[PDB]
């Protein structure tokens, strides 16, 4: 993945948490946070480090339950028969039906779906488990014990990462629709980027720009937004604090707009990244043309 | 559904038998509206069959049901029995009523 | 000139030759007395068959044009080329008003529905796609063929579309529900061309094949399928049985169609000949040495007694009928 | 824009603006409802062609790698994993999303992936549109006079900018001293003399604008009233969900009261016509809305 | 505001004020349908119309074909109860936006006022609201306009008086429904369907009695036949309460008698305490219509026989809501 | 002649089991699907 | 991506479609049927053994 | 047909870097070919005015080009002392033909489609074989530079014009100058013959009397630098009418496809359409800002193409 990432304290803590579960058998993640916060990118980065193969279902408008089952069949075959480390990352927007959760609920807890493989595909799966068990040196013949080995392999190999937005009612609804999601999955509350996280991203990204003013006068009443801002702040630190305040202004803007009854669009950390990126380009362009 | 109601109507139109549909409001609201089109075509055929100028020696009166021409017997009639006091029952559309 | 019995004659009327590449197909304008032909030089030249005078060229396609067709009103021309594109032409203005993409390989057929509000096409990606005239959106795809689909043609009412593919099978589809009504496979080799039976020929077909009159009154749609095994077969779509097999072409049959009066069958092949068939007696009357090379297609005017045949020798010919 | 924009325009005027800007770049219009959307998407990505996709309310999740720029750089090419095949992402590719529903809701992931661009109707813009419309209907000579002068001022101001840029351009590229080469003096004299009449042409155009403006001051209250009526129209949705009215509905009312007004058959006085139009504007609006 | 109380002029608006691209959304409150008006409008315009009832998968197919055929042939298309498929309505609006139909093409979407109707469809088309007429005078005008002039002016000259009496009875009965506990016991579905059946009943028995004669005696009119049929089949069918039936019987006997032809007959007694409504002395349709148009603007529940204080609480509540609506949209 | 050309794609890992599967594939097409197949193979493809 | 492949003495009989250049035109310009995948040849591709 | 060029132009093709020397129409295809002095032969689609390809096999300036009856082969002559034959299917030089010393001026293919003629400064005309490339016979008798040479419609009679003020008609079988015409005031530059569509129109337009056979006899036309266009009778050798009015030297002349009007180009920077029947149409049309070099008339399509010194080739509608 050729996408730049700005690292702060929370990212280091988060990736360590993800790495911990991936090294555990039957390790499943439940990442909760605002969209665009890096939940998928962090999981993919950690999955590469641990050798996991990232799998995401390519959902579209015509996607249906059979398409989901086919994708599940492919993942289980690779995870169980081929003994391939798979990190199955799925977003809640990929759940287009309650049947999607029903298959996942059984898979998360039991590690296998009783109704997924039938008929010819069951025979094909049973055959694939035969030479599959041969490579580890296990001599298993009958179908019943072959399924146990396949189930055991999936539990050890397959890891599931589930990411969804922090919806209070959706959390309660999902607490009953998928009980295994709250029992077989480790819940990590990424949430929105904190004030410190926003400050760290701004400090790192705007480091390339000059933002230096030796004759900058510190006002008596500093509009302090970042709590740990240095008491005699520099010109650069004041700029980054203003950048954090701008992002928080939109959050209050939506709350006031939603309270009155208007339509609001959620503000995400990706908006902050666009803000600093526009700041970097405009500063470079205006400085160049003025010179 | 629409197909079954049309097929039943075709049997009633050809035979010339009275159709009593009790609990008529148990159908889906959307499908009650769809049925109304067939009833209107059937009723229109019956009305045009009753004019004095019509003669039995001419072509028999037919109505458009299920994309087919079905002869309509004058003795046939449609009756629906309903209990509107039950909550959850579908509300018949105004054009059907 | 019997108004439903004229047949072409060896003396050609006009020999139009302006194409730089082999002529793919030739069609007649339903209303105007003008002719449209598509060739492999990515050009669609328009000719007048009364005076044999070239009028204009409709360019815009990047690669060879494979099929052209007209709607009922004659105001729109639908052309498909090998560049994976389908172009809709405003015939009065002679400009491309809409270009349609979506096929994954060579497109070898195109046709406008009798209603004139939808376009059907077949390509080399083993799919038959349907498009909207107004919006240009793909609304349906007909899958099931195992090989390159060469031709697709709708029936008179537009409810059924037939297709012939390299899988040596002819499939009849239902437009409303996309289901395969029948799989007509009796040709021993790839099937090239298909054609439906006009309304004036059902009685003649029924009495010629000896089929008993049905209680419903409709004998059922009849389909013709010329293939490369030098045979022409007439099918009953309702029953799926090959009513007859026509033999006598010396090479691959490229086109086949009925006489407008529903009395004879006109078919052109790669044997450099155009043959007129009597399905009453299952035999051929007249063989015309149409061109000096392969004959790619033919068309029969609905009212006027004129026959046009395209060919690989880059020549389009008009035949008087007497 | 950094993230690919999403355009909201109920009237659709922003749609052809995107077309006109990228017409030279052979921009292609498609929609999410088209079954062949994938083929157009791959063609745009491979050949770097601008693409405009309508009906975003049926958003295909296949754009998620594209909107997120989950690109792979290897061997000098840029690879994007669209579905299950890899496509060389040309740097010239750009995609625009458009919709005609201002009240459509979007999932938060889609909101993060796009840059919302809302084309809303403002009071100032509506007043100008109505003022221009009544001017054309009542004083066509003034309306065409204003239209020509706006074109004149635009290419006068553009000419001055070019002359100012060229004057700095010439002075910065002299290899030595100005008087060393006589041709330099010729250019500056031509450039300086060129701005002489253009400045006078601007001045003579400006005074006519004063006359054009001072005759359009009479129709200013009508345009102000039109803005108030239309925004009352839009706010009618607060009391009932059925009172949904678009801008085109108000324009039709404005068009009807201007050209299809039976009370303007024999009236020729401008003040009398304006009063009649204003009185009937309220009557026509109430009759249609109620 | 004098235009609104007049009956809607669909002929002028559809022909001129409605573009072919704009669908004609015709919303109606429960108990009212706009389908009948368009069919009458199409019949008098001699324009073919295709009516399709939405609610079935094949119903959508016919709708697509009818719309596709009409936009080229310039015909008319009706789709009733489109509110039952809100998802399909969104697709329909998108198709309509990219369309260049014939100049004479018109699309009518008959639906009831439902919150599930897509917002974009409402903005795309023109909305017409069908509801009970505001007053008795308005209810008369709608009744007289709907009934063809030739239908009223038949061989018997007493037919016009009978139609006017039926119109007054229909106006009084329907108007009383705004007072649910007092005017009746529940919101009965007294609509145009009942009025049409009553009109056909009047025609059938008048023709049966008067054998084409120009004039008939007032007592020879089958008053009992009209009174019993209206109280048992036409209007009394929807009545399930004994006291409501008694109230309906009282109105019928107070109106449909031989005394109704008297010059001094009274429609209502002491509407304002001094004045009372008087039977018009006309014998033709025009005279009755002119009297209707001459009715005073002021109206009280005493016109219906209800006490004058029955509308005090209702008017006060509506006034408060009007203030709230103004204060919500400032 | 309409024959469908079938060629085995051999490689370094091509063993007897791979050849048997290819034989099963061509026989199924040419025996059950009534498909005429012209099986073309070279002596180099005969590894065993 | 010009490619150099060493150890030709262990030649893989999978370059035979590449070596024989039995590509076809139309439907994507040059099309090479590498095994079962309809690969689209790049005109700048070249291989050395 | 009354096809007439109009002052409005359709396309002004400018791709040549050197002055254009001649322009021709493809017999069957919608192809217009122009030859210039940069040793390149460019191919254009006159219907849409799009440059198609170039044929850069020649060494020095290309002088004259010609097609065949079938439009399959293109013959070219240039100042590099050679005749080049082009295969129009693939657009390659398939046979380079040497000899015929010094700058070769004109080249043509007889309707037989088997032999080629050429003219050069060496005061002689050579006849070649397209199949082999060997000059079987050579025409001698011109005492100066032979400028422009055309055959007949059946490959039997050939006329050649030269700087020596003589227009000599030659015979394939006898190789003798059947008719020698030495009457022009100044140098003759361009010649063209008469199609069968115009033989009848000459009889009553000049008062010529039919012979015993009744056939009016082969007809000749010669354009010269003396600003005079004169049409000649091959059978007899006397004048019938002289066309005067060109301001400068004439460079190209040919007959209308309908055989009713006269179209010509001259160094007067204008194209003149003249009527010989009644001297009614004297339309003068400004064609190029510089000298106009050559022109051609499409056999069936209502299009005319003109080449000039200004590196620009123009196409005019016919109405
Ligand atoms: N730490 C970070 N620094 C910079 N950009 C980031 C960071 N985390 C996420 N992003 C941006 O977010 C995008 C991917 O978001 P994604 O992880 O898919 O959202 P979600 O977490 O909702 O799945 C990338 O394009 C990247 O630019």
């Amino acid at each position: 993945l050729d996408v730049p990432l700005v690292l702060f304290n929370e990212v280091l803590d988060h990736v360590l948490r993800i790495d911990r579960i991936f090294r555990q058998p039957q390790g499943h993640l439940l990442l909760i946070g605002v969209s665009g916060a890096g939940k998928t990118t962090l999981s993919r980065f950690v999955a590469w480090m641990n050798g996991l193969s990232v799998y995401q279902i390519k959902v579209h408008r015509k996607y249906t339950g059979e398409d989901f089952d086919e994708d599940l069949r492919t993942v289980l075959r690779r995870s169980g028969c081929k003994n391939e480390k798979i990190a199955f990352i799925m977003d809640e927007s990929n759940v287009l039906d309650s049947g999607f959760l029903e298959r996942m609920n059984t898979l998360l807890a039991n590690g296998e779906v009783p109704g997924l493989f039938e008929g010819d595909e069951y025979a094909t799966l049973m055959t694939q488990c035969k030479e599959g068990a041969q490579k580890e040196g296990l001599m298993l013949d009958s179908h019943e014990e072959l399924y146990k080995w396949f189930t055991s392999q999936v539990i050890r190999n397959l890891h599931v990462v589930f990411t969804m937005n922090p919806s209070s009612e959706g959390l309660k609804d999902r607490a009953a629709t998928s009980p295994a999601l709250f029992n077989r999955c480790v819940l990590n509350w990424f949430g929105d980027w904190s004030t410190e996280a926003l400050y760290q991203v701004g400090k790192e990204f705007t480091s390339k720009m000059d933002l230096e003013k030796p004759n900058y006068i510190v006002p008596d009443y500093m509009p302090v937004v970042y709590d740990k801002l240095p008491q005699p702040p520099s010109h650069r630190e004041a700029i980054v604090n203003s950048c954090v305040f701008v992002h928080q202004t939109l959050h209050q803007a939506n709350a006031r707009l939603a309270k009155r009854g208007g339509r609001t669009m959620a503000i995400t950390p990706r908006h902050y990244l666009d803000f600093i990126n526009h700041y970097a380009n405009l500063f470079h362009e205006k400085r160049s043309e003025l010179e | 559904d629409f197909q079954a109601m049309g097929r039943i109507f075709v049997g009633l139109c050809q035979v010339g038998a009275w159709g009593c549909f009790d609990e008529f409001n148990r159908l889906e609201e959307r499908m009650l509206s769809a049925v109304s089109q067939q009833v209107q075509c059937i009723q229109e055929a019956l009305r045009e069959h009753s004019n004095p100028n019509y003669d039995k020696t001419s072509a028999p009166i037919t109505c458009e049901l299920l994309n087919k021409q079905v002869k309509v017997s004058p003795d046939m009639a449609i009756f629906i029995t309903m209990n509107p006091g039950y909550a959850g029952r579908s509300n018949l559309p105004d054009n059907l009523k | 000139r019997d108004p439903k019995e004229w047949i072409p004659r060896p003396p050609e009327k006009y020999a139009l030759s302006g194409h730089r590449s082999p002529v793919t197909r030739v069609i007649f304008h339903p209303v105007f007395s003008v002719m449209v032909s598509a060739s492999e030089d990515a050009t669609i030249k328009v000719w007048d068959y009364e005076t044999g005078d070239f009028e204009r060229t409709l360019k815009g396609h990047t690669d060879s044009v494979q099929d052209i067709s007209f709607d009922h009103s004659g105001k729109l021309l639908a052309s498909c080329s090998a560049d994976m594109t389908i172009k809709l032409w405003d015939f009065q203005g002679f400009e491309c008003i809409r270009t349609m993409h979506g096929h994954d390989h060579n497109v070898s057929s195109v046709a406008i529905m009798p209603n004139g509000d939808h376009i059907v096409s077949a390509s080399r990606d083993k799919t038959i796609k349907m498009w909207e005239v107004q919006t240009g959106y793909c609304v349906k795809t007909f899958t099931g063929h195992r090989e390159w689909v060469r031709m697709v043609r709708p029936n008179q009412d537009g409810t059924l579309i037939a297709s012939c593919s390299n899988d040596q099978t002819v499939r009849v589809w239902v437009v409303a529900t996309k289901e395969c009504k029948a799989e007509l496979r009796e040709h021993e080799h790839v099937v090239e061309c298909i054609s439906w039976a006009p309304e004036s020929s059902y009685s003649s077909i029924s009495e010629a094949t000896g089929s008993e009159t049905k209680k419903s009154g409709k004998p059922g749609p009849f389909l013709l399928s010329g293939s490369r095994d030098k045979t022409i077969k007439m099918w009953d779509v309702s029953t799926g049985m090959c009513l007859m097999t026509l033999v006598g072409h010396d090479n691959w049959v490229r086109g086949v169609l009925f006489h407008s009066g529903g009395k004879f069958i006109l078919s052109c092949a790669d044997d450099k000949t155009l043959r007129v068939w009597d399905y009453k007696n299952k035999r051929c009357m007249k063989t015309l040495n149409a061109h000096e090379h392969f004959v790619t297609s033919l068309d029969f005017h609905k009212t006027a007694p004129y026959v046009v045949t395209g060919s690989v020798d880059q020549t389009v010919k008009v035949w008087e009928c007497r | 824009f950094n993230r690919y924009p999403l355009i909201i325009d109920p009237s659709g005027q922003a749609t052809e603006f995107i077309m006109n800007e990228y017409k030279d770049r052979k921009i292609t219009r498609t929609s999410f409802l088209d079954d062949a959307f994938r083929k157009n998407l791959e063609s745009a990505l491979r050949f770097g062609n601008p693409l405009l996709v309508q009906d975003v309310e049926s958003y295909d999740p296949v754009l998620n790698p594209v909107l997120n720029r989950e690109v792979r750089r290897t061997g000098g090419r840029v690879l994007i994993t669209l579905g299950d095949q890899d496509i060389d992402l040309s740097p010239s590719f750009v995609i625009f999303l458009s919709t005609r529903d201002p009240t459509v809701e979007f999932p938060p992931d889609l909101c993060s992936r796009v840059t919302f661009v809302n084309f809303t109707v403002t009071r100032s813009s509506l007043q100008s549109q109505c003022l221009n419309e009544v001017l054309k209907a009542e004083r066509p000579d003034v309306d065409e006079k204003r239209s020509d002068l706006l074109k004149l001022q635009g290419e006068f101001q553009l000419r001055l900018r070019q002359l100012e840029k060229s004057l700095l351009q010439a002075l910065n590229e002299v290899k030595g001293r100005i008087l060393d080469d006589d041709t330099i003096i010729t250019t500056l004299e031509n450039l300086k003399r060129e701005a002489a009449e253009v400045t006078r042409k601007v001045e003579e155009t400006d005074i006519v604008m004063q006359e054009v403006e001072t005759v359009s001051q009479q129709y200013l209250p009508l345009s102000t009233a039109c803005s108030s009526i239309y925004f009352t129209m839009e706010s009618l949705k607060q009391i009932h969900f059925l009172y949904q009215y678009s801008l085109q509905f108000f324009l039709d009312i404005y068009h009807n009261v201007l050209y299809e007004n039976p009370n303007l058959k024999g009236v020729t006085d401008h003040t009398q016509r304006l009063s009649i139009i204003t009185k009937d504007l309220f009557q026509v609006a109430f009759n249609r809305v109620a | 505001m004098s235009i609104m109380e007049q009956p809607l002029d669909l002929t002028h608006i559809v022909g001129t004020e409605v573009k072919p691209n704009t669908p004609v959304l015709m919303c109606s409150v429960p108990g009212y349908d706009a389908s009948g008006h368009v069919e009458d409008l199409a019949a008098e315009q001699n324009t073919q119309i295709t009516s399709i009832a939405i609610g079935s998968a094949e119903g959508f197919n016919q709708a697509d074909k009818a719309i596709n055929t009409a936009v080229k042939s310039g015909r008319w298309v009706m789709l009733k109860n489109v509110h039952l498929a809100p998802g399909w309505l969104m697709q329909l609006e998108k198709k309509l936006h990219s369309l260049q139909p014939h100049a004479c093409f018109r699309l009518f979407l008959t639906m009831e006022i439902n919150p599930k109707v897509p917002v974009n469809l409402l903005r795309a088309g023109r909305i017409f609201v069908f509801e009970p007429p505001p007053g008795v005078k308005a209810n008369m005008l709608r009744t007289f306009s709907s009934i063809p002039v030739s239908r009223i002016c038949k061989s018997p000259n007493e037919r016009a008086r009978l139609y006017f009496l039926l119109a007054w009875f229909h106006a009084i009965i329907q108007e009383r429904l705004r007072y649910a506990p007092l005017g009746w016991s529940k919101k009965y579905e007294f609509g145009e369907s009942d009025l049409r059946s009553a009109c056909d009943t009047v025609d059938t028995w008048l023709d049966d009695t008067a054998k084409g004669r120009q004039n008939i005696s007032p007592d020879k009119i089958p008053w009992s036949a009209l009174k019993t049929l209206m109280a048992q089949s036409i209007y009394g069918g929807r009545v399930d309460n004994e006291f409501d039936q008694r109230l309906l019987n009282t109105f019928l006997e107070r109106l449909f008698t031989t005394r109704s032809f008297d010059s001094e007959f009274k429609l209502a007694c002491k509407v304002d305490g001094h004045k009372d409504i008087q039977m018009p002395d006309g014998i033709r349709r025009e005279e009755f219509v002119q009297w209707v148009e001459l009715l005073p603007d002021t109206q009280t529940p005493s016109w219906l026989g209800l006490p004058n204080n029955a509308e005090r609480v209702l008017l006060t509540t509506q006034g408060v809501d009007m203030i709230s609506k103004m204060l919500k949209m400032q």
